[PDB]
């Protein structure tokens, strides 16, 4: 007595929209990037030394190293394709090359 | 365009921050303070209105 | 201010008309600016007002976007009160800066 | 009134103020061509021996004669009189109870955390870190994010221009702003900055960025320990150099109020290095709540 | 039921409590006076829900 | 969804053709004309009622006020009121062919039935002949006006959990299901449609960080930061100050808070002695048809301030009741009777 | 402002609850500040108003002998078009006083 | 501002009385001067008003040539906000004038 | 490299840098924004049609 | 009713974007840009991909 | 060519990172929603951590 049912957002595929008015931001697990190192320096009169034996920062000038996502349209498109393309009729598909069906 | 009821005044406008965004009221269902005056059904996602 | 007690008479109830607000700028049929009611655009008639969104007055916009909501006629009310309210507060931000300047260039020429 | 009578307001109902004929006419065309909502009825009310009329309430708050209150229990004894003639059913008499309530630190009205959310894990919170001798001078890892040239009076940012074409120097309460610098990608990666500047947190307990909460000291958005001063550091890249990097490191009492520690590192060695790698967690969330329809309260 | 009286670790309360008994809570009482003293539970795990 | 004026923008619409379609239900000639015959007799008028049987009076809020509105004349056969905040700038002027002074679309809420604003009323005092409040008898708990919401509540006066007064409470579920006097249950679902009171009744519950504390600072909104680091982003990762911790050892001490907030409601005061729906006529109203006197209404309204300019939409219901008549082939007589506010020349 | 006449309406009794003055501080029964009614802080039900002295609230002073008895809520009214005056007022001394240490700098450099 | 309705009241009838509107300067039988019925001159009944052209009070122009029409009474109201005005004005006006008079001595003394 | 007549018809510009220093270096930096969804169409039971 | 309407420009169906969805916000679309002489050719940000 | 050495190009497809948010999204439901929740026994405290 389980009747079979389609999905009413799977059978009339309705395009609300995406709102993916924001971005998704991925960054990495260290919160700088650390890569090159850099020296701490000290004014003693009248120019620059370094100071000793300090050579282990990883000072990393600028924002932060990130990578856009679009969650939202990913989401979506990933909902879309997943299932309407797949069960698209058998003519409008093709098989891969260098595939042996 | 100095005419607040266009469309393109009204889209080209960006909120500031701090008002809203995910700590504010946190625990709680309790509408904001300063969206209590205005109408929740001129939303997008009035299911009436899209149909 | 003392003592306000905001709407303190007894409210007429609202006319059914249109022409209510004083200062509105309504909007055309096609799409345009209308003068509001309290305009001295509307003491006579104009033929071509409506099914026509160009303004045919001397006062308004000549477009319908590039007209506040609320246009500020009679300089004896609130609103005029307040517009030469803002035009002398940036009179006086002119005069500051032009203040600063004469200040930059007494010290550049100073040293 | 007879007017009331004639449109029907309260005059008599459908069925026998309509023809006989038209009456059975609609009982029996009922199914296909349905006639009854084209016709009015009264439902007049009743208008005596209904209500008193008589000046008496209709909600009524009966104070405690006595009450007590243990430890354990709170007992309170009402005297409530039904009138003389009036009459109440007890689905009414609702006990209304007024207090204060702590839900304790245990209450978590919430998944997840809710200062740095979008943070990575186990990311650092620009903590200055120990070297591994711990007698060298403690290294830095902030990121240098506001960009300002460095000059003047002990080398601070530039801030802004004041009323004067003059410079204006970072406030170091709080002005070196953590919201506030490049935006847009195109500095940093294609132009090149040349000078920046950042906040640095300076003794820390080496905690990670996810909870990372501090309460304000002062009216402006800044943290730091009360009677505790904060001094700048410089940073560069390379050798002979005007320096890049300024680092207002300053020393706060960062507490985690949501989170708390996976995979933390021991204590000997948490602050100076490899401490970094903790990863905090959300807190579990309770929801401390009444019971529901009030139950085991009386 | 948590959201009801808010989130925070204290808070202030303003709660209605029904008459459960069965023979009291449909009862149609009669004019006259009468002493209603009830006691009310104040132990944590049972007043509360986590 | 957005109010913007859509004439401004461009949009326009052109009708080509206009038909009407009747549906004629396909009877035998013979009881058709016995129906016919029937229906023209003058026993058997059809009579119909507005649903919405009132007097709409709208009247004007200025910004940031409280009104007094009054009529001055007979009230026979009343029925209850029905009172809602309406915002001026969605409010057309319907009573005119063409309205330039609108630019708005969206819901317009005067013609649409939606209501959000009608949480903004304080107290409601209602007064007959300048003399006598219309329900004092001691009837409510506080007699001399309905209170809507109180902001201080020194006493236990509110109900559920929630802004709003227990007097008022009793009074809308009277109103609208009958269910005060036998207690509070919940109405059954085919009772509660979307017109309704605890369809829309949404109680909620916020509790702020106490400003009054030692040590407390009020952040302005540009120094209120959270995940500084993560508006394309930029910063970086520093410890935080906003939304200070409310539960945990550290808590900065606490101060609760409560409102309610109902979305599609229609305040009803109906006017019956006990506050109950017994007929369509009520208690009163038929207690008033003798005639004895006609007595003039000032009412009161106290009322949340907001800065856009608004209306006040208050109902007075009444029996708005038509009764056709078609004595012969062709011809309709239709009279009309709105008996409390009558239009009759 | 030429043909005013105050009160030119039919005045209605005042009501017989509290907080009809548009913008009047109160107090509590233990001191303590109470907002104006119009005040966008009773809106909701802050419960622990009463039995305090401190001000619960983030608007206006913490301290009862340090708030005004008025208090401006709206820049649109005639309090805050006053207090934009008095603002403007400083303003043109605090420019004027510049101008003049100005012109003391300017002597002082000639001779 | 926004949404006004000028006279949305119900106006009561004028009324019949000599001393109606606000802030207008009259005059008596012998062409002399009268204050307002809004002065505090009007308080008291000074006996001789009504028999000489000179005015017998204090405020006001002593000639009814030289006094304008609508006096300005009460400094809070609109006119004393207009007068207000008009001074900060004229304030701005002559600091933009010394401004100027002391950028022209700067320039003469550059050559 | 090719001359094309590209606009943006479903996007806004937020953050856009003055229309002088546009074609040059940072002007790379805009990042557009979707425009507001609007939604028009019919009054419910077309309320207002009559 | 039987007719024809232009709803506007304001007029826009769905959230979000249509076109370039999953392209970054502040990403370029491989375009020219100039040099602050300007006299210099205008390099590209570009990307050859077949 | 003369003074144009500040190309940015990169020659081949965009370098990115796959994400696989659909079996993500799932697993973190299913964890939070059922592993906290199993019963002390199963679950262990980690180390350096003192309850």
């Amino acid at each position: 007595q389980a009747m079979d049912s389609y999905d009413p957002e799977v059978r009339v595929i309705d395009n609300v929209g995406v709102e993916d008015e924001m971005p998704n931001y991925c960054f990495p697990l260290s919160g700088v990037q650390i890569g090159n190192r850099s020296h701490e320096v000290q004014r003693n009169q009248q120019q620059w030394q370094n100071v000793a034996n300090s050579d282990n920062n990883y000072i990393g000038k600028g924002n932060l190293p990130a990578m856009e996502i679009n969650l939202a349209a990913n989401l979506w498109r990933s909902f879309l394709y997943s299932n309407v393309a797949l069960y698209l009729p058998d003519n409008l598909k093709f098989t891969p090359h260098n595939i042996q069906l | 365009p100095p005419n607040t009821n266009t469309y393109e005044y009204m889209n080209g406008r960006i909120p500031v921050s701090g008002l809203i965004d995910t700590y504010v009221n946190i625990g709680t269902r309790w509408s904001p303070d300063v969206m209590d005056n205005v109408n929740p059904f001129n939303h997008h996602r009035n299911s009436g209105l899209r149909y | 201010e003392e003592g306000r007690i905001y709407v303190p008479y007894v409210t007429a109830r609202l006319p059914k008309w249109s022409g209510s607000v004083q200062d509105k700028t309504g909007s055309n049929m096609l799409g345009g600016v209308v003068l509001p009611p309290n305009s001295q655009a509307h003491r006579t008639e104009t033929v071509g007002t409506e099914a026509t969104r160009d303004n045919l007055h001397a006062e308004g916009a000549r477009r319908p976007e590039d007209q506040t909501p609320y246009m500020i006629l009679v300089e004896d009310s609130l609103g005029g009160l307040k517009r030469r309210m803002d035009l002398l507060e940036e009179s006086n931000q002119q005069l500051l800066a032009t203040l600063n300047r004469l200040r930059t260039g007494l010290a550049a020429y100073v040293q | 009134l007879p007017q009331w009578s004639y449109m029907h307001i309260a005059g008599q109902d459908a069925s026998e103020y309509l023809s006989p004929g038209l009456v059975q006419f609609a009982q029996a065309t009922e199914s296909y061509f349905n006639i009854g909502n084209k016709f009015r009825n009264p439902t007049v009310a009743p208008t005596h021996d209904v209500t008193t009329e008589r000046s008496q309430r209709l909600q009524l708050r009966f104070v405690p004669v006595d009450r007590e209150d243990t430890q354990y229990s709170y007992k309170t004894r009402f005297q409530l009189a039904v009138g003389d003639n009036r009459v109440l059913d007890m689905a009414s008499t609702y006990f209304d109870i007024r207090g204060t309530l702590d839900r304790g630190a245990s209450f978590k009205p919430y998944s997840g955390t809710a200062y740095n959310s979008f943070a990575p894990k186990s990311a650092p919170n620009n903590t200055q870190f120990r070297q591994a001798n711990n007698g060298h001078p403690a290294q830095t890892i902030a990121q240098a994010s506001y960009v300002a040239t460095i000059g003047g009076a002990n080398n601070d940012l530039q801030m802004g221009v004041d009323e004067r074409q003059l410079p204006v120097y970072a406030n170091t309460t709080y002005q070196p702003e953590p919201q506030l610098g490049i935006e847009g990608w195109t500095a940093g990666s294609m132009a090149v900055i040349d000078q920046a500047g950042g906040r640095v947190l300076r003794n820390p307990t080496q905690t990670p960025c996810y909870g990372s909460y501090a309460k304000p000291t002062n009216e402006h958005g800044g943290i730091t320990k009360a009677n505790t001063q904060v001094e700048k550091k410089y940073y560069r890249t390379g050798d002979n150099g005007n320096p890049e990097t300024v680092f207002y490191t300053e020393e706060a009492d960062v507490l985690t109020p949501d989170t708390h520690l996976v995979h933390a590192v021991p204590a000997a060695d948490r602050a100076k290095v490899e401490g970094l790698s903790q990863h905090a967690a959300p807190n579990r969330p309770n929801f401390i709540g009444f019971r529901d329809c009030f139950v085991g309260l009386m | 039921r948590s959201q009801l009286l808010g989130n925070g670790r204290f808070c202030d309360f303003h709660i209605q409590v029904p008459q459960k008994f069965f023979a009291i809570r449909n009862l149609l009482l009669l004019p006259g006076t009468y002493t209603y003293e009830w006691s009310f539970r104040k132990d944590v795990n049972m007043i509360l829900q986590s | 969804t957005l109010g913007n004026d859509l004439r401004v923008d461009g949009a326009t619409v052109n009708i080509t053709s206009v038909n009407l379609y009747a549906s004629f239900f396909p009877m035998s000639h013979n009881t058709a004309s016995t129906l016919e015959a029937m229906l023209r007799n003058d026993t058997n008028d059809q009579s119909f009622n507005d649903y919405l049987s009132a007097a709409n009076m709208l009247y004007p809020i200025p910004p940031n006020a409280t009104q007094l509105p009054i009529p001055s004349r007979n009230w026979a056969a009343f029925r209850g009121w029905s009172l809602t905040r309406l915002k001026q700038r969605e409010t057309p002027a319907l009573g005119s062919p063409f309205d330039p002074y609108f630019t708005y679309s969206g819901t317009i809420p005067y013609l649409d039935g939606t209501f959000y604003l009608s949480h903004t009323f304080r107290k409601v005092a209602i007064q007959f002949d300048s003399s006598v409040t219309w329900p004092g008898n001691d009837r409510l708990l506080t007699p001399n006006e309905f209170e809507i919401k109180i902001s201080v509540d020194g006493e236990g006066y509110n109900v559920a959990q929630s802004n709003m007064t227990k007097d008022w409470f009793l009074v809308q579920m009277l109103a609208n299901y009958n269910i005060g006097y036998q207690g509070y249950h919940l109405p059954p679902d085919y009772k509660d449609r979307t017109f309704s009171f605890l369809h829309n009744f949404i109680p909620m519950c916020r509790q702020v960080p106490n400003p009054a504390t030692e040590g407390y600072f009020g952040l302005g909104i540009v120094n209120h930061r959270t995940t500084p680091a993560y508006a394309p982003r930029e910063g970086h990762p520093y410890p935080q100050l906003a939304l200070p911790p409310h539960w945990d050892p550290r808590h900065a001490l606490r101060d609760p808070e409560r409102k309610f907030l109902c979305d599609r409601t229609l305040w009803r005061i109906p006017f019956s002695s006990n506050f109950m729906s017994m007929g369509s006529l009520t208690d009163l109203g038929q207690n008033l048809l003798y005639a004895n006197a006609a007595h003039a209404l000032d009412m009161t309204f106290e009322m949340d301030p907001i800065n856009e300019p608004t209306l006040l939409y208050v109902l007075f219901e009444v029996f708005d009741v038509a009764r056709v008549h078609q004595p012969h082939r062709g011809v309709i007589e239709v009279v009309y009777l709105r008996t409390p506010f009558s239009a009759g020349n």
